[PDB]
């Protein structure tokens, strides 16, 4: 009965149609194509520095485009910016809220941002304001926690939120220029494309969606993970992206293929993935795990090339420098560790 | 919804919007996975050369070295 | 503190372990092991009867254990008992609600049950009533539509509801003896094991669950479907069951394996499945579709051995007689047809 | 045996019950599908012949003729 | 010594290259591509005729253009032209040799041919010389038995021989117009492409070769089998062909693919195949087996759709009428049987 | 030789001739088995329905009996 | 006898049954069983010693049990016993025939042996006889070239020959104790089981055969290779063995499985393998190729863990020391190199 | 067996031996390749840690140094 079940019929049929369409294209896996390629062997990275300071669980981090100044936050409401090379607080910004779920670094390095259960994204000018460094803009709009945010530029930032929506903001007016709706679950993260004209988000509805920044719409939705996507990371060439998820698997997705190219997981790895990032060449896919450890995967051969062990608690974040020189890991253990 | 419609839909208006999205997606020109895998393999191949984290780097050149 | 954090994480890891444990046992599909079995030979059933009466859509039907009498439910608010042999309407019961979703024939032939958007499972006394057939009991308790119901005997009946639960009722007292909770979406169908010691339910959460009738708890939960399960039926030996879904596929699940043995679909069949049922031996798996047809699958070979084409509208229900001599199809076109 | 009102459960209550079930299921002794497939085949094979819908029915013995 | 090494190693590398090139093109089998196709089911043909007349093992047979008249040859040194319809022996040609291995019927119906261990292919005029059917030509030149022969027309015939070669002969002159060499074993059978531009041969070297009749050269050699190819039959459209072998499997090869599309066998069939034939549409692939039976395979599903059981001995030959209305099976039990 | 030919060559000649054939075959442009299979399917499908051996023959119309 | 030889067809039929029996047990491959296993880290072995002395192509080499002394054989008519630690050749035995093909080192270290196109396996005393190291015995019996030889003890040696057989000898009496016939092609190599109770031979007939020394019978014959098995090597535990072939692949066979566990090859590797050996644990399977390279395979992952590149011509042979400390490679470039 | 000369074997001799060897191998109790792979994996796994060529040989314990 009702017109409702007719629309229901149509949607299901389109969904199966799409499943069949993708099935026709899944003609091989990446590993099968890379059979001739020799493995990197065994990656063995050692911790160079350990950024101490946070008196509580670190929930995020982000390198500056200079590949040296990185920002980080923790449950003790402290948005700290450090000098990785020397190991010292270049900034220690106390936030009115301790529950910080994300933090961003301006590509210009002139500002940063952060938010969480406060459902706001606060920008912080770290340069154009001498000495007293404080929130020069608070972005209000989301009706749910801020899960992840990424700077497009000084006056533009896109954020994801538990309110089930992502949003593009104009920092000057504080107005949400564009809204991105499509996910039926609390969004957890986003990752901009190399051009930034497009971006991809991972939501709790176990799907990642590609959105056109200018149009403010959904280009395509990706399925595969049988659980929520905690992390997402665009591939250097902008044609693919990786995802981290609670089903304990990392997956590689290709925008032109509209489906995954590979899955990375071992039957004895059952803890969820928190963070995910590629090496400079994209040869390695690093993922942070709840087991306090981070595994480095050979993206090409799907082998687990290494593992960065060193955190007393869950690895919550990890980032790779713009110069591919190093990787940093943030953990619930309150410490940060650089590996090179 | 989009910027021109923050939030204003019914438990059925969404079904219509969902199928519309699906109608567009169903016609996505999809590339063969092997094709995507080869281009991926290739991109990474003419790149893995200078990948610091893969080939390592000498202490003396390592930005996160000692003090000297 | 963590509390919910650790709980929802604990849940995810357990799901991963089960998945991994299942893959460890996945080592063949049914069609592969049946390689040497001869194909059945084109199944060409003809319409033997066309029961005309319901001037509105039929939503459900159940065969009486005598393989002659059967009951059908229609949106015209009439529960009709038919003598398939003669085509005579033995009973035409007017209902308090036109939205019947289910009907059931008690093994004894003494009562029939039904319910729908009224969230009520009404039991009707056919025999004993010295004259007119009147309602004996109205079982109330579910806070959602009654999706399906099956008697165990005259004093016992199991129901499934859009309210996410299933329930065992003592009809004498009109009370629920046991509630079966676990699904996270509307339960759409249920099927009792041949010995009535267990029953299986399929729901909108895309999973099927095996419940211990006496213990009152879920033994197992099977997954694999990509959309809600609209139909479910126990296999003759009690160690397996088939499901019908909106994902356009039927699946055979084995209790000992705890996973499916086979899927039945064609990439060009994209419509939903409303009903599913086995032939007496279990060789054929008949399923009704939203495309107006019923497809008869070769259970062993996973091929379509025949098609029942005669309805000018969606096939909503079907059933095979206990003597295995006939199959009845109910449809939105107002008719019921018997085939063999 | 037990009867429960889903309204008497909180989000926390549901979660706890969920992982309790998962914990039970993880200890499930799963059989090889190949072996389940063979047993399924054998069961069906011992009865395929005597199945009016498979083998067919003589007109003189078809009650729906 | 000389460069014998560089030659054998070169042959190997080339072989390795061909196997790899073929491997990369082997992206599926017919059975998978035929997912959406319904099986023909269980085929049950009945013996319509039992042509009795030979007092010795039949070795070959060939239907004529009219799908009524067919010729047969047996170890008693006799060529019998039967009128299948009437069961009348139209001819009973005495043969200079008893060990006949093959026979063919000219498309015009004016001649028949045969041969065997005599290493001679004898042409017998039937029509133009009303009265006693006498051998009009004895093609000599092969240094081994005539295993098979097939008329392109009244003045041209191709032959396969144990001498490892095949030849195209100008009947009138009795000369070998062209010699096809290449096999490294006894060529067991041949089949001419519908257009006659090419023909294929199966040999004891476990390979099949495609030859261009006019140019006298080998175009391709197909492998896969692990035993002698006793039978070979072109598919209706000239792009594919089937093979019968002692490895107990029938195979389908495609010219463009340069490899097989499908193998037909069951782990419980271990005896060799003597003959192979396609039904008119090509949907059925019928093959003669050493176990006295003929298995008819569903060419598209690879189902063993039927069995032609009736011979008390090795089914040595078989053929389907041009009108595809019937199939003939020759056996060592001296009988011929028409079925449909 | 003239028309016919008697293979009485040397081992070095046979191998030579062999790599020569292999060198021809190696240059072959092969069609994907998937495309070959689909074409084989479409060919048969538009003809099987009326194939006397697939569909059977009505008593009266059988040229045999 | 007569026409169809019961034997020739019985051979095929039995081969078919064996094939079916093996396929039934071939559920997976090794690489699938080792997914959790992490890669071995790129092997980058280096030349520690370059044994200089030969003026022509080296054809064989064999480490002595002391993992220090070793012997090599070259087409210049020279058998050199070197010291791998000092690069000092302890002996330089001139040979009658220049076309040597094999050489063995007695476990005791008292003797060495060699043979080739002269079809003789000459034994040499280079211990208990101080002075002119002379041939102790010349084993004559093979009607074909000696392809390989290995001492069981001082009085027993097993040889393989191009004449299709292998044989056990009593060096004292110079007589053949047992002959091992079965191969239908030139035997190319052999390998003694750890306990010397069995040995395995690889031949041009593309099969490997396990023979029982005492009983002097063939217990199993492994197939799979597409051409000549030029090399063979027993695995440390004696339940498996590897083979090298002209089909460009190395294979691991398990005796209980009666078939291969894994194949090691890359579609861009088309040349032949000349030798094959395992590391002390079995983790690595080293193989010498005709392309002048030696690939070190990860036996478990089937990945190429490394590549020993150091010869200007075909690596004709290789061997890993008994103590797993080093590996030597012989080549047509006159040089021998020790790596680790 | 004993010591036999190939020249002394005729066509029939060999074929008969082939069939007789084939008759014995057909009766072999073949283990599942999975099981063999497991046992193999376990064996290698319990030893690769001390494999000089795998783990590496220290520049002080290398005899070829």
């Amino acid at each position: 009965m009702s017109e409702l079940d007719q629309l229901r019929q149509e949607a299901e049929q389109l969904k199966n149609q799409i499943r069949d369409a993708r099935k026709a294209c899944a003609d091989a896996t990446l590993s099968q194509i890379t059979n001739n390629i020799d493995p990197v062997g065994r990656i063995q990275m050692r911790t160079r520095r350990t950024l101490r300071g946070h008196l509580a669980k670190i929930y995020a981090m982000h390198w500056g485009t200079d590949s040296r100044l990185l920002v980080s936050a923790s449950q003790d409401g402290k948005l700290i910016i450090w000098d990785s090379y020397t190991t010292n607080k270049v900034h220690a910004i106390p936030l009115r809220s301790s529950w910080v779920m994300t933090c961003a670094y301006a590509p210009s390095g002139n500002y940063v941002a952060c938010g969480g259960l406060d459902n706001i994204c606060s920008i912080y000018n770290l340069k154009t304001r001498e000495g007293n460094v404080r929130v020069s803009r608070e972005l209000a709009g989301h009706t749910g926690y801020l899960s992840c945010c990424r700077f497009l530029d000084d006056n533009q930032i896109v954020t994801s939120s538990g309110d089930t929506t992502c949003a593009l903001w104009d920092i000057e007016t504080g107005q949400q220029t564009t809204t991105f709706t499509g996910h039926t679950g609390d969004v957890m993260s986003l990752s901009l494309a190399p051009d930034t004209r497009l971006f991809v988000s991972g939501a709790c509805d176990a799907s990642a969606k590609l959105w056109d920044v200018r149009e403010g719409m959904c280009r395509q939705t990706f399925t595969g993970h049988e659980s929520d996507i905690n992390a997402i990371c665009f591939f250097p060439n902008g044609n693919a992206f990786a995802t981290g998820s609670d089903d304990a698997t990392c997956r590689l997705f290709d925008l032109r293929a509209d489906q995954e190219l590979m899955t990375y997981s071992h039957d004895n790895i059952i803890c969820g993935i928190t963070s995910v990032s590629f090496s400079k060449s994209g040869r390695l896919l690093l993922a942070g795990y709840d087991d306090f450890n981070c595994n480095v995967w050979d993206a090409l051969k799907a082998d687990r090339a290494g593992v960065l062990a060193g955190h007393d608690n869950r690895v919550s974040c990890l980032g790779v420098t713009d110069d591919g020189m190093a990787v940093a890991t943030g953990s619930w253990d309150s410490f940060l560790k650089i590996w090179n | 919804a989009p910027v021109i419609n923050i939030e204003d839909l019914t438990e059925k208006d969404k079904l219509k919007m969902e199928v519309d999205q699906l109608k567009k997606e169903v016609t996505l020109e999809r590339m063969l996975v092997s094709k995507c895998c080869e281009e991926f393999r290739d991109y990474v191949e003419e790149r893995s050369g200078e990948d610091p984290l893969v080939k390592g780097i000498p202490e003396d050149k390592n930005p996160f070295k000692e003090l000297k």
